[PDB]
């Protein structure tokens, strides 16, 4: 049985996943665009 | 046990210079810490699983202390594992049995992995796995985590 | 009375700090070491050790 | 040594900086001012207005006393204000 | 190069504000803690959790605003925005005190991130990690006071509320209920803090008054060059001065500066240990011998017994409003009071 | 709590073993100068 | 008590006079660098 | 040389293990008197009627105190600001009952500590140093003056000076908060900034120098042996320390000038403590901390409490309980 | 670059900060939180 | 005063054990070549 | 029995002795009151 | 030759923009009557 | 016993002061 | 020589003597457990669990 | 160095000092397992804390009957 | 048993003071060249 608190836990887990994933995707994209010249 | 450990300590102190502690290739003292971790994890998992499956269950052992919600009729009883969601309820003793069974099995498997598979070079260098002090650091971390948990419970 | 007493205690104290500052500096400047210790004639280096 | 960003003094003594910010700074300040003067802050954060701390004849504080019913308790207090 | 290595390059670029891998944790968490404090102190009330006004919008000033702890009935709930208490309602979350746990948690993780920043920068520039090591004292204080103490008490309600006056109330509560001043761990903390201030002042002044003359200016600051190899002040003269004034003096600069690290750090750690004790009401409240003597002999009085009377007054007069969930009603006739006051 | 301090101390010793007795006497000022390297502490990124 | 009072007055006067006459005895010249300060 | 010339040379000699100097000629006897009387009183003095109501308070170890509770008790409120030397008493028994040791001790101590500051100046002059270490010392000394002399002068009695003991100090602090709301006074807030920041900067400076020590030793030796007393070269790399701290915050928030750095280290705590001393010395004349009691009111006129009102409840508890037998009238006016 | 002198910028900004703080103290004596 | 009896030995050992540790180390340092 | 090559001499200089004795004695003075209670 | 938008720009503005907004809000609060 | 203990510790500290001042290891310039 | 706070670093590259030291610590801990149990048995009064 | 019977038996277990797998090896798998472990810890903490409330899971002494 | 209270500290010091004297002498002998 999916209790309201279990639905809320899923919401929090997915929100954290989105936040972290967007942060890392943006960082990876920017690092690829603006590289260090060796 | 204390006396026996004292005698063994004397023996190892005097006969410190054992061939087992030397690298076969260079003759320098060396410990293969990754494989040591695998071995000790396998042993720990075996002991955890045995504690859960035999002692706490009463299959071969006394069980554990259990009581009613108002602490009026506590006694040592065998406890069966609780595999459902209530097994993660801290107040359900069956969860303790189930945890030690499952975590012990996981320890056995992961210990086999850490015995058989060498660390990635990236991690070996990052965590300085050639230096025993890295083990001291991470072990201290695990220990203070456990101490906080037991204080809380 | 409170306003006047507090204000002028503050002023009197900071002016004591001023006396100490400017008197010490005047002595040091008259003697010639208000800008620091001369490296080649450090007075303590010519004194006997305390022990 | 500097890391290549334009100097702050150079930026803040430049005409273009102030062309931009003589617009942006007042706009944000006015946005905050209006956020308060239109009363939207009260609604957003749930903060009582001066006339909404008590019922007319009430002197007891609306304290939350149940963990899992706290939302409903607050809503009941708000209704009792009416 | 692999994407991990490219990302490492970008994170460790030399720029006005260093980012680093630790930055990914530090900057969002520190920003959220600071922004939450400013937001709560500006707009958020404490009416439903404490019966208090606590924001500029309600009329408080910089000294009286706070982000107050959640209600005692919340227990030690994390009070997540999506949690079962607020249930995703932002306004109700704010009214229930979710901002306090929000600030405390994002701030704790921000402290972790900042210490990681100390480690990372030290490693990159090739210095030893002692600044990170010294930062352990602020972290120990924060953990002990804002997490362990409330976790040992009934709920987050009794943790310090994030505000000036709220912190003052925390001090006075600790005096009244814990007799915190009598605790030897707080005493060692006091020694560490005051001795650290003493060392700071005395060392600064000694350096500035044993400078060598390395220029013609009457303002002596321009006579130092960061790349110079020579000491800028006379250790020999400073040692002679303090030996003759105070009896002892430093003679080893490395020991001097390590001692400056050691004193305040150790003091703060000791205070943290004391607070861990107070989390369980494990107080240094009384001296049993003095209590036995005073109970039997009504002419025996010491500053210790006087302070106990003060504590009893604090408890009786502040509990009804400071602990509203208890519903204390103390009839006037039961309040402890001296003559005429 | 005390063991948290122990973790910090021994982890720092592990990661900074090479400077436990002090920093390089030859430490290049350019490695700490701002803007000299594109990447902090990587001489391969000299500008 | 009178003897104690007189003794204390004499002692204090002794030390204070030492202070005053000592600082009058050419104190500014007692430094390591420049004596003739007038 | 004549006898006086020889004596002056000895007094001002820079070769004495401990410098004497003309300030020292006053400092030594006064500090010895204060110390001897304090030790004897702390161990053996009988109870003292601090509040002048014939209710003696026991301060000494032999009369039932321990190290934490013991104290030399301030002189009786019946004496007020009157000068109470031994010879003003009919007997030592009366002197002790009325708390004369406190006056003897604090007066000799304040005079001796003033002379200690002067002695710092004087020896700096003899050694050819710059003169302002004594200025640094003026901060704690001002604090001592505030709690032992200024507050008693303002309040009209040495019985309100800080007791010479640990628990006595706590009593002084609590009553002070009850009567002046010192926590809400900006000068004490500046004092807290001064001492918290002093400790912070102490740790920061120590840690930065220790982190930038130059390698001169092996891992089996203390790094402290890498510095030799009196060596010409600097023992740490300030350039590296600046690189680290400037990247920790940002370049222009870090000192690259050691002289500026050490001046800041001196100035922060010293100024903070000056201001806190002034806080005590001005609350001595009853200019108290901020009072926001009932500042927030609703539309009808109901009082909306704030944390300041909670503070006020605590202060009321302290006020009603302190010196429980001494007040006969409704207002505590001093 | 340096079209508007930095001393002018600093003076004007300081005046603005002073005005804001002064208004806040005026509020201390008026409206909410004034005790009246 | 009715103090904890064990306080005397507690204090004595608290002082003596660490102090003697330090004294041992110092004297054996002094005696080294 | 070949000697162990990992042995090292240990030291405590006089200043360290004085500092340690001060720490110990002051801690004793502080905690003795609580030990006696 | 300097870029306009950088990490420093982002940090500066994350602090500056809300600061002006909040200062406007508090200024407005000064004129609230009970 | 408690008074004796307190006074003993104090007297030890004062003796320590004496030795640390007058029997210190002398600073010696290189 | 080694400062007092580093004396036990002589074990870092000496696995046998590290094992010896760990054995000594284990022996001390086990001995403490036994001693504590015996003290508690000498002092415990089992006559009223209620 | 002294050879012993037990030492000879245990020899193989301490013969691969310094041996590593190339590059990243199993690091991604380790990362996945770490994420799962962290999520499990979060779930257990929320259960103990009453932030996650599940049917049939009563976090109280009354779980004893 | 109602024993002399001071017996504990008497015995402890009787053992510790001479023993530490001997230990100091022995260790500083061992450390000599
Ligand atoms: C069906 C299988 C099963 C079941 C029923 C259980 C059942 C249980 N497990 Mg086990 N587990 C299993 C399989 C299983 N396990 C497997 C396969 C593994 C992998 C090896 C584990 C690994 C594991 C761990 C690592 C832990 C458990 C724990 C538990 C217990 C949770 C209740 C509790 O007291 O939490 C109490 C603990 C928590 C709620 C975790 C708190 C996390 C903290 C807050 C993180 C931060 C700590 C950090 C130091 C910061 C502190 C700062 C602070 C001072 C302010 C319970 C007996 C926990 C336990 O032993 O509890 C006593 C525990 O810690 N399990
Ligand atoms: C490094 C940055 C960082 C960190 C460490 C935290 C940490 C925290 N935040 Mg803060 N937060 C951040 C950034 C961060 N936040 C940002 C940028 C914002 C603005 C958007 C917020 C806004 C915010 C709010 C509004 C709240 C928090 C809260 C919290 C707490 C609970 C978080 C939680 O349970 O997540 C759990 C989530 C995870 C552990 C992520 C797991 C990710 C794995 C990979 C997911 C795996 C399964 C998943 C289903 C993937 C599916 C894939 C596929 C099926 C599609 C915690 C202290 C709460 C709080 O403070 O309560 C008082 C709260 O209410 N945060
Ligand atoms: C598993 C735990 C563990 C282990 C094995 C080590 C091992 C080590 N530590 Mg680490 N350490 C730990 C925990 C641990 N530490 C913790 C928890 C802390 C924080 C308190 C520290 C803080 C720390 C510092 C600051 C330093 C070390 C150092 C060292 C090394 C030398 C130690 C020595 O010679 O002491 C010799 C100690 C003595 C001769 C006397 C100590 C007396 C203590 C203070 C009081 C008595 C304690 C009592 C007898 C035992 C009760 C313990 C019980 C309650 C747990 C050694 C490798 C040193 C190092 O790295 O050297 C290079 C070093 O400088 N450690
Ligand atoms: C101030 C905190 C702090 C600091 C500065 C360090 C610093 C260090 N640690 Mg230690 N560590 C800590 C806490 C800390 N640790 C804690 C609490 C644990 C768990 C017991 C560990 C476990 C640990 C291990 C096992 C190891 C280290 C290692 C290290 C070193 C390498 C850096 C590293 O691994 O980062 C660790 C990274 C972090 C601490 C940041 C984690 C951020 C998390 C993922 C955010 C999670 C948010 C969460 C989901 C929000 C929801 C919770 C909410 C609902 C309550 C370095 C000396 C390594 C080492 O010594 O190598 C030589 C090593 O092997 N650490
Ligand atoms: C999840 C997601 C999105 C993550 C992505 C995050 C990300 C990567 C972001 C990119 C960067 C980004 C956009 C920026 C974030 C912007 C931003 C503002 C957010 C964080 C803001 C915030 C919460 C924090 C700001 C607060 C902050 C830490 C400031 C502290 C400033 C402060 C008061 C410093 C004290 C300065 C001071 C002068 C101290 C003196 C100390 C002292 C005396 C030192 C002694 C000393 C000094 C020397 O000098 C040397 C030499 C030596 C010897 C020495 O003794
Ligand atoms: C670019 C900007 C990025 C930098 C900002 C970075 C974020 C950090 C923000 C820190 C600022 C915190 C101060 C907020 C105070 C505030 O807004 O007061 C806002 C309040 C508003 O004033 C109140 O307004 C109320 C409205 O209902 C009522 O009228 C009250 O009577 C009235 O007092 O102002 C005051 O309290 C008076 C002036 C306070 C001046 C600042 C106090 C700090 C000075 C002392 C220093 C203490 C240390 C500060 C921290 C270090
Ligand atoms: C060289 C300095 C030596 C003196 C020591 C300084 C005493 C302490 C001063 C501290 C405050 C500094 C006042 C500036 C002292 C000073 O010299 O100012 C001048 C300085 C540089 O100014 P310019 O860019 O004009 O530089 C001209 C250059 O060409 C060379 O000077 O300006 C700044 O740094 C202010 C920018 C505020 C930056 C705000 C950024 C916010 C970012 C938030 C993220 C922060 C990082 C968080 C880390 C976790
Ligand atoms: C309201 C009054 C509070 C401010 C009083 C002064 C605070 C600074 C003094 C600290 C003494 C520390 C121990 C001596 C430490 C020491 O020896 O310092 C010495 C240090 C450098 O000495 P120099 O000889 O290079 O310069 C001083 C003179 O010789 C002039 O060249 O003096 C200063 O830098 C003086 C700065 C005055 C700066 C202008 C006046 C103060 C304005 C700022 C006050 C702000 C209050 C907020
Ligand atoms: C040889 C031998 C033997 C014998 C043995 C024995 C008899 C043993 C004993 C042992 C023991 C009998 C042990 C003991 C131990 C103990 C310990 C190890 C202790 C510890 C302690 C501590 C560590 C403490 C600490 C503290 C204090 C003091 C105070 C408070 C705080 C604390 C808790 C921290 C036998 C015949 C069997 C067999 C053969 C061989
Ligand atoms: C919480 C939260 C969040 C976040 C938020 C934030 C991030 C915010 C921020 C905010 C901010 C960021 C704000 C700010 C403000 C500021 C202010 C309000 C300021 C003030 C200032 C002042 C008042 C000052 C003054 C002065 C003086 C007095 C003197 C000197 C100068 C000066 C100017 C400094 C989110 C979204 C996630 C959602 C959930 C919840
Ligand atoms: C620069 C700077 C700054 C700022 C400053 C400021 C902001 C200032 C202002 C100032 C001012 C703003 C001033 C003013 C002045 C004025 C005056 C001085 C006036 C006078 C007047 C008079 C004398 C009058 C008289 C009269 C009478 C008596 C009667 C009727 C008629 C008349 C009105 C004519 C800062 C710190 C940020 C940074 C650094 C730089
Ligand atoms: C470790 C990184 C953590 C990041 C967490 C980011 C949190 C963002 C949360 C914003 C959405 C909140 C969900 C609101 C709806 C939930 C209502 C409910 O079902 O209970
Ligand atoms: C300096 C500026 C002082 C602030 C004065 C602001 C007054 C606001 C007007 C009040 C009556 C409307
Ligand atoms: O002597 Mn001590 O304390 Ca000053 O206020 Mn009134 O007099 Mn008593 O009463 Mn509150
Ligand atoms: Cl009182
Ligand atoms: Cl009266």
């Amino acid at each position: 049985t999916i209790t309201p608190s279990l639905k809320g836990f899923f919401i929090g887990l997915l929100s954290g996943a989105v936040v972290l994933g967007l942060t890392f995707a943006v960082l990876i994209a920017i690092s690829q665009i603006d590289k260090v010249q060796r | 046990l204390s006396g026996l450990l004292f005698l063994a300590a004397c023996w190892h102190w005097v006969y410190w210079d054992l061939e087992l502690f030397r690298d076969p290739r260079t003759g320098e003292p060396a410990l293969d810490l990754p494989k040591m971790f695998g071995i000790h994890l396998f042993l720990a998992g075996l002991l955890c699983f045995g504690f859960g499956a035999f002692h706490l269950t009463g299959l071969f052992g006394p069980g554990m202390w259990v009581s009613d919600p108002y602490g009026l009729t506590g006694s040592v009883q065998p406890v069966a594992p609780e595999w459902g969601p209530d097994g993660f309820n801290p107040y359900n003793p069956g969860g303790v049995v189930a945890h030690h069974i499952a975590a012990g099995i996981v320890g056995i498997i992961a210990g086999l992995f850490h015995i058989l598979v060498r660390p990635p070079q990236r991690l070996y260098k990052a965590l300085r796995m050639g230096n025993i002090e890295t083990v001291l650091s991470s072990s201290i971390a695990a220990v203070f985590f456990a101490a906080f948990v037991v204080a809380g419970t | 009375r409170s306003w006047l007493a507090t204000s002028h205690f503050v002023l009197a104290f900071f002016f004591l700090v001023g006396h100490l500052w400017h008197a010490g500096r005047a002595r040091a400047a008259a003697a010639g070491f208000e800008k620091g210790i001369d490296r080649e004639s450090e007075p303590v280096l010519s004194m006997p050790s305390l022990d | 040594g500097t890391t290549g960003e334009r100097p702050f003094s150079d930026i803040i003594t430049s005409v273009r900086y102030w062309v931009i910010h003589s617009i942006t700074i007042p706009a944000l300040f006015i946005a905050g001012w209006l956020f308060v003067s239109t009363g939207l802050a009260y609604d957003v954060f749930g903060t009582p207005r001066p006339d909404s701390y008590y019922a007319q004849e009430q002197r007891s504080i609306p304290l939350v006393t149940d963990r899992f019913e706290a939302k409903q308790q607050v809503e009941t207090f708000l209704e009792q204000l009416k | 190069r692999g994407w991990f290595d490219i990302l490492d390059d970008w994170l460790k670029r030399d720029r006005f504000v260093f980012v680093g891998w630790s930055g990914i944790l530090l900057f969002p968490c520190a920003y959220l803690a600071l922004g939450g404090w400013l937001t709560g102190t500006t707009f958020v009330t404490s009416w439903y959790t404490h019966g208090l006004a606590s924001s500029y919008l309600e009329g408080c000033n910089f000294l009286t605003v706070a982000v107050s702890t959640p209600a005692n009935s919340m227990g030690h709930s994390l009070l997540l925005l999506w949690g079962p208490e607020a249930q995703g309602d932002f306004t109700r979350w704010c009214q229930l005190g979710g901002l306090w746990t929000f600030i405390a948690l994002h701030g704790a993780f921000g402290l972790i991130g900042f210490m990681l920043r100390q480690f990372e920068i030290a490693r990159l520039v090739g210095v030893r990690p002692y600044n990170a090591i010294a930062f352990s004292a602020p972290i120990a204080v924060f953990v002990s006071v804002f997490l362990i103490y409330p976790l040992g008490q009934s709920s987050w309600f009794f943790a310090p509320s994030f505000g000036v006056a709220a912190i003052f109330r925390f001090l006075l509560f600790f005096q009244g209920f814990h007799n915190w001043t009598l605790n030897p761990f707080h005493m060692m903390g006091v020694a560490g803090v005051l001795g650290g201030a003493l060392l700071c002042a005395i060392h600064g002044a000694t350096v500035e008054n044993t400078l060598f003359q390395d220029g013609e200016g009457a303002s002596t600051f321009r006579a130092f060059n960061p790349t110079q190899a020579e000491e800028t002040y006379s250790m020999v003269t400073a040692n002679r001065f303090w030996s003759q004034i105070f009896g002892i003096a430093f003679s080893n600069k490395r020991w001097l500066h390590f001692f400056m690290l050691f004193v305040p750090v150790t003091g703060l750690w000791m205070s943290a240990i004391g607070v861990v004790g107070l989390a369980l009401n494990l107080r240094s409240y009384d001296f049993i011998s003095q209590e036995i003597r005073a109970a039997e002999d009504p002419e025996f009085e010491t500053f210790y017994t006087k302070n106990l009377l003060l504590n009893e007054g604090i408890r009786a007069w502040m509990a009804p409003q400071d602990q509203p969930h208890e519903n204390f009603v103390f009839p006037e006739e039961v309040l402890p009071r001296g003559n005429a006051l | 709590l005390l063991f948290f301090f122990g973790h910090i101390w021994h982890g720092a010793r592990t990661l900074f073993r090479d400077v436990f007795s002090g920093i390089d006497p030859e430490l290049s000022p350019e490695q700490v100068e701002w803007g000299f390297y594109q990447k902090v502490g990587d001489v391969t990124t000299r500008r | 008590m009178e003897t104690l009072k007189i003794t204390v007055y004499i002692v204090v006067t002794f030390f204070v006079l030492l202070f005053v006459f000592g600082f009058l005895s050419g104190d500014p010249a007692r430094n390591p660098k420049r004596k003739d300060l007038e | 040389a004549n006898l006086w010339e020889r004596f002056c040379n000895w007094v001002t000699s820079t070769d004495n293990r401990l410098y004497v100097g003309w300030f020292g000629v006053i400092m030594i006897p006064t500090l010895l008197a204060a110390t001897i009387c304090f030790v004897i009183a702390f161990i053996a003095a009988p109870p003292v009627d601090i509040d002048g109501i014939r209710e003696p308070v026991s301060g000494s170890l032999l009369y039932g105190n321990n190290i934490i509770t013991g104290a030399v008790v301030p002189s009786s409120n019946a004496i007020g600001l009157h000068f109470y030397p031994i010879w003003e008493a009919a007997s030592l028994d009366e002197w002790l009952y009325n708390g004369g040791p406190y006056q003897l001790i604090i007066f000799h101590f304040l005079l001796g500590a003033s002379c200690y500051m002067g002695r710092q100046w004087e020896l700096s002059y003899r050694l050819g140093m710059r003169p302002w270490i004594c200025v640094a010392y003026s901060a704690p000394l001002a604090s001592a003056f505030a709690v032992f002399l200024i507050y008693p002068i303002g309040q009209g009695s040495f019985s309100d000076g800080m007791p010479l003991g640990i628990s006595g100090t706590f009593n002084f602090m609590i009553v002070f908060q009850a009567e002046h709301n010192i926590l809400m006074h900006p000068f004490h807030q500046l004092g807290v900034a001064g001492v918290f920041g002093g400790a912070l900067f102490c740790a920061m400076h120590g840690s930065l120098v220790t982190s930038s020590l130059i390698r001169e030793t092996t891992e089996t030796e203390s790094a402290n042996y890498g510095y030799k007393f009196g060596q010409e070269e600097e023992t740490y790399n300030i350039v590296a320390a600046h690189g680290y701290f400037g990247r920790l915050i940002f370049q222009y928030a870090s000192f690259n000038n050691s002289r500026s750095l050490h001046f800041f280290l001196a100035a922060w705590p010293v100024v903070g403590v000056w201001f806190t001393a002034l806080g005590i010395s001005t609350m001595a004349f009853n200019l108290n901390g901020f009072n926001f009691n009932h500042s927030v009111i609703d539309a009808k006129g109901n009082v909306i409490n704030t944390w300041a009102d909670i503070i006020n409840r605590a202060n009321l508890g302290m006020e009603v309980m302190h010196e429980r037998n001494a007040h006969n009238f409704p207002l505590d006016l001093a | 670059g340096g079209r508007i002198p930095l001393w002018i910028v600093a003076t004007v900004a300081g005046m603005g900060v002073i005005v804001i703080v002064g208004l806040f103290f005026y509020g201390a004596y008026a409206g909410l939180g004034s005790s009246l | 005063m009715e103090v904890n009896q064990l306080g005397l030995i507690a204090t004595a050992l608290f002082v003596l054990v660490p102090s003697v540790f330090l004294i041992i180390l110092y004297v054996q340092t002094e005696s080294q070549q | 029995m070949e000697p162990n090559p990992n042995r090292q001499p240990v030291e405590l200089n006089r200043t360290s002795l004085y500092l340690g004795l001060l720490l110990i004695l002051v801690l004793a003075l502080l905690f003795s009151s609580y030990f006696f209670n | 030759s300097y870029p306009i938008f950088t990490v420093r720009w982002v940090a500066v503005h994350t602090l500056a923009v809300p600061t002006i907004f909040f200062l406007g809000a508090i200024a407005a609060m000064q004129f609230i009557q009970r | 016993m408690e008074t004796i203990t307190y006074v003993f510790i104090f007297a030890c500290i004062i003796a320590l002061f004496f030795f640390a001042i007058f029997f210190r290891e002398p600073p010696r310039i290189t | 020589g080694l400062p007092w706070y580093r004396v036990h670093t002589v074990l870092i590259n000496d696995p046998g003597r590290l094992i010896a030291a760990h054995l000594m610590h284990t022996a001390l801990v086990a001995g403490w457990a036994g001693s504590m149990a015996l003290y508690e048995l000498a002092t415990f009064d089992p006559s009223d669990p209620v | 160095a002294r050879r012993t019977w037990l030492g000879d038996i245990l020899r193989p277990l301490n013969s691969e000092y310094g041996k590593v797998a190339p590059g990243w090896g199993t690091t991604p798998l380790m990362a996945v397992f770490m994420g799962l472990f962290l999520v499990c810890l979060l779930i257990i903490l929320e259960i103990y804390n009453s932030t996650l409330i599940l049917d049939g899971v009563n976090v109280s002494w009354k779980a004893l009957g």
